[PDB]
């Protein structure tokens, strides 16, 4: 049931980068469940940027909108998050999570280090 | 509201015969009309409903008749119309024409709903020999 | 949107006392709200849920408490092993915003 | 907070969509006001207004949770107005449709807890609770209902 | 399906009721019409307890089991008429029946 986390450590800003999660153990086509993605930036707090149910809706933070595109993909238990135009601001250890049935959190990866130069 | 049926008449068995209902003073469009039958000395038996719009103009017809009767309606004209085919010595009586609208209870009642009949013309007398 | 306000901005305490948080919401939530605990350079883990009920694994001494917009995680005896930073997240509509939290260091 | 702005609130979504006409609301609004769909339910006040027109394109059920009720007319007359916070918007296009959800409804307010949880819930937890209901049935199929269509009202 | 009373008779001023028995009153409610020899029927009642306007408040109907029955106060010597019951064939259908009818005669 273990979540596990991939993605670019160095890139340039103003592209595109692709962060890849990948599961196992647990099956996104099941009733109830789902998974977001969450970024904090270093010495700060955590901020939610978005989640994707069993449905395959989408729910994006208003204020990042523009920049935000996750691919949903049943078939080899992937999920890619797509972020478009990445700014200096957008250093951040970023963490592939569960939303989980009756809304908590309670599977979590190890985590991620992404850094604009 | 004023319902005023014509087309009946003497048909040998085997005959076909068009029936029309004049329906004034009450609007056809979104409004389901039944026809009934009345053979003499003998009660009610229903024939056929027709639909509105919203139910593709589909007709429900009663099970001695079904399969052997058409009813149609011409809006942009404005009459209802009932073609019969192969009638046979049953089916002689007195015709009538009748609006229909819909009840339902919601605490008491069961799908698809009851139908009610908001009133019928005088009716057109149909003979067989 | 829903915003919601951690306090205090800090807290300081030592270790076998019992001592409280406070997340406050900008709406009416009702109960779709979790607590979380983060440790330096380790990901959050779930404390409680649905405001008030204790998840598998976390020790009974965590205890959420509140009602409509105001809602409190007492903690009892603190343990060395508790300490971090503190996190509440709301349920309700999306985005599921977070508050600021709060940082509890041993004295 | 009026019924005339509640009747925008929930046809939005449906007109946005296409699931009804874009003139829908001031069909269902005529509609209440000639002939009110307020109940007045053992438990907590229910409203379910529908036009039973040609007006609609296709069915759909949208739901209103309000926190500051709202007086409908009751259906079986009385002089009262029912105090309503769940409004239940019904478009369809027959007769049949509209009378088999409305029985599907009906089992629903009855429904003591089901109603009780129904007040304090969020509105994804009421979409997988109403889309759970409707899938269990044989029935009912062809009706659409999406997490748009269920929402709170301020 | 519906089955009616053959015959009934009233004594002028007296009041009776008519009874319609069947089985798809279990689930749906029947409505009643008059008809007059020569002239066209007249609506008398409609679903459980809606009177349509031209009807006098004299006589009503009800319902329960698999029983359907319309009460006539004060029969006056305009009500000698046929009484039709209609229903539905089978709970759950949409084709309408109607019963052979009652004759009711006021002396
Ligand atoms: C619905 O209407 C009723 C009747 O006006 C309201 O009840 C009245 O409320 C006032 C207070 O503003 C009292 O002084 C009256 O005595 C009440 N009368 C009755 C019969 O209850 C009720 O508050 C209204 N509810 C809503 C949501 O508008």
């Amino acid at each position: 049931v273990t979540l596990k986390e991939s993605g670019p450590g160095i890139l340039q800003p103003s592209q595109t980068l692709s962060l890849t999660c990948s599961f196992s153990g647990f099956s996104l086509s099941t009733f109830g469940m789902g998974v977001g993605w969450i970024r904090q930036p270093s010495g700060k707090g955590l901020e939610w940027l978005a989640h994707i149910w069993w449905d395959d809706d989408k729910f994006y933070n208003p204020a990042l909108k523009s920049r935000l595109t996750i691919s949903k993909d049943t078939s080899k238990n992937q999920v890619f998050l797509k972020i478009a135009n990445v700014d200096t601001a957008d250093t951040a250890t970023y963490y592939c999570a569960r939303i989980g049935e009756d809304y908590f959190l309670d599977v979590w990866g190890k985590g991620t280090t992404v850094t604009v130069s | 509201v004023q319902l005023v049926e014509s087309g009946g008449g003497l048909v040998k068995p085997g005959g076909s015969l068009r029936l029309s209902c004049s329906a004034s003073g009450f609007d056809f469009d979104n409004a389901w009309m039944t026809w009934v039958r009345q053979p003499p000395g003998k009660g009610l038996e229903w024939v056929g409903r027709i639909t509105g719009p919203g139910e593709g103009w589909s007709v429900d017809y009663a099970a001695p008749v079904e399969g052997r009767f058409t009813i149609s309606r011409l809006n942009s004209i404005n009459f209802l119309y009932l073609e019969m085919n192969n009638l046979r010595m049953e089916d002689s009586g007195l015709y009538f024409c009748a609006r229909t609208g819909k009840y339902y209870d919601f605490w008491s009642g069961y799908p698809p709903g009851e139908e009610y009949f908001q009133d019928w013309g005088r009716g057109t007398l149909v003979t067989v020999s | 949107d829903i915003q919601m306000t951690q306090s205090p901005a800090s807290l300081s305490a030592s270790v076998g006392e019992t001592v409280t948080i406070t997340c406050r919401a900008s709406g009416n939530i009702h109960n779709y709200l979790a607590w979380y605990q983060q440790k330096q350079g380790k990901s959050p883990q779930l404390l409680v849920y649905n405001a008030k009920t204790l998840a598998d694994g976390v020790p009974s001494r965590f205890s959420g408490s509140g009602s409509g917009t105001q809602y409190s995680l007492k903690i009892n005896s603190l343990q060395p092993e508790d300490f971090g930073s503190y996190y509440c997240q709301h349920f309700w509509s999306a985005p599921y915003t977070f508050g600021g939290g709060t940082n509890l260091e041993i004295k | 907070v009026t019924q005339e702005d509640i009747i925008r609130a929930l046809a939005s979504p449906l007109i946005k969509d296409g699931m009804v006409d874009e003139d829908f609301a001031e069909y269902v609004i005529a509609r209440e006001n000639r002939s009110p769909t307020g109940l007045q339910a053992k438990g907590v006040g229910v409203a379910i207004p529908h036009t039973l027109g040609d007006y609609v394109r296709d069915n759909a059920i949208s739901v209103g949770i309000l926190d500051k009720p709202v007086n409908f007319s009751g259906w079986y007359q009385s002089p009262d107005p029912v105090p309503v916070r769940v409004v239940f918007m019904l478009a369809g296009r027959t007769w049949d449709d509209i009378v088999i959800v409305l029985k599907w409804i009906k089992d629903v307010i009855l429904d003591e807890e089901f109603m009780k949880r129904l007040l304090n819930m969020s509105d994804e937890e009421i979409y997988r609770q109403i889309y759970t209901r409707i899938s269990k049935a044989p029935n009912l199929s062809g009706i659409n209902f999406s997490r748009e269509y269920v929402r709170h009202l301020n | 399906e519906l089955t009616q009373e053959t015959g009934v008779s009233v004594a002028l001023g007296r009041t009776v009721t008519i009874t319609c028995r069947g089985d798809s009153l279990r689930s749906h409610y029947a409505s009643w019409y008059q008809k007059k020899p020569g002239q066209a029927p007249i609506l008398l009642f409609y679903g459980k307890n809606n009177r349509p306007s031209g009807v006098p408040d004299r006589f009503s109907g009800s319902a329960s089991g698999n029983r359907a029955s319309l009460t006539i106060s004060g029969a006056q010597a305009e009500d000698d008429a046929e009484y039709y019951c209609s229903s539905r064939d089978k709970s759950g259908s949409r084709l309408s029946v109607f019963g052979g009818g009652t004759k009711l005669t006021v002396l």
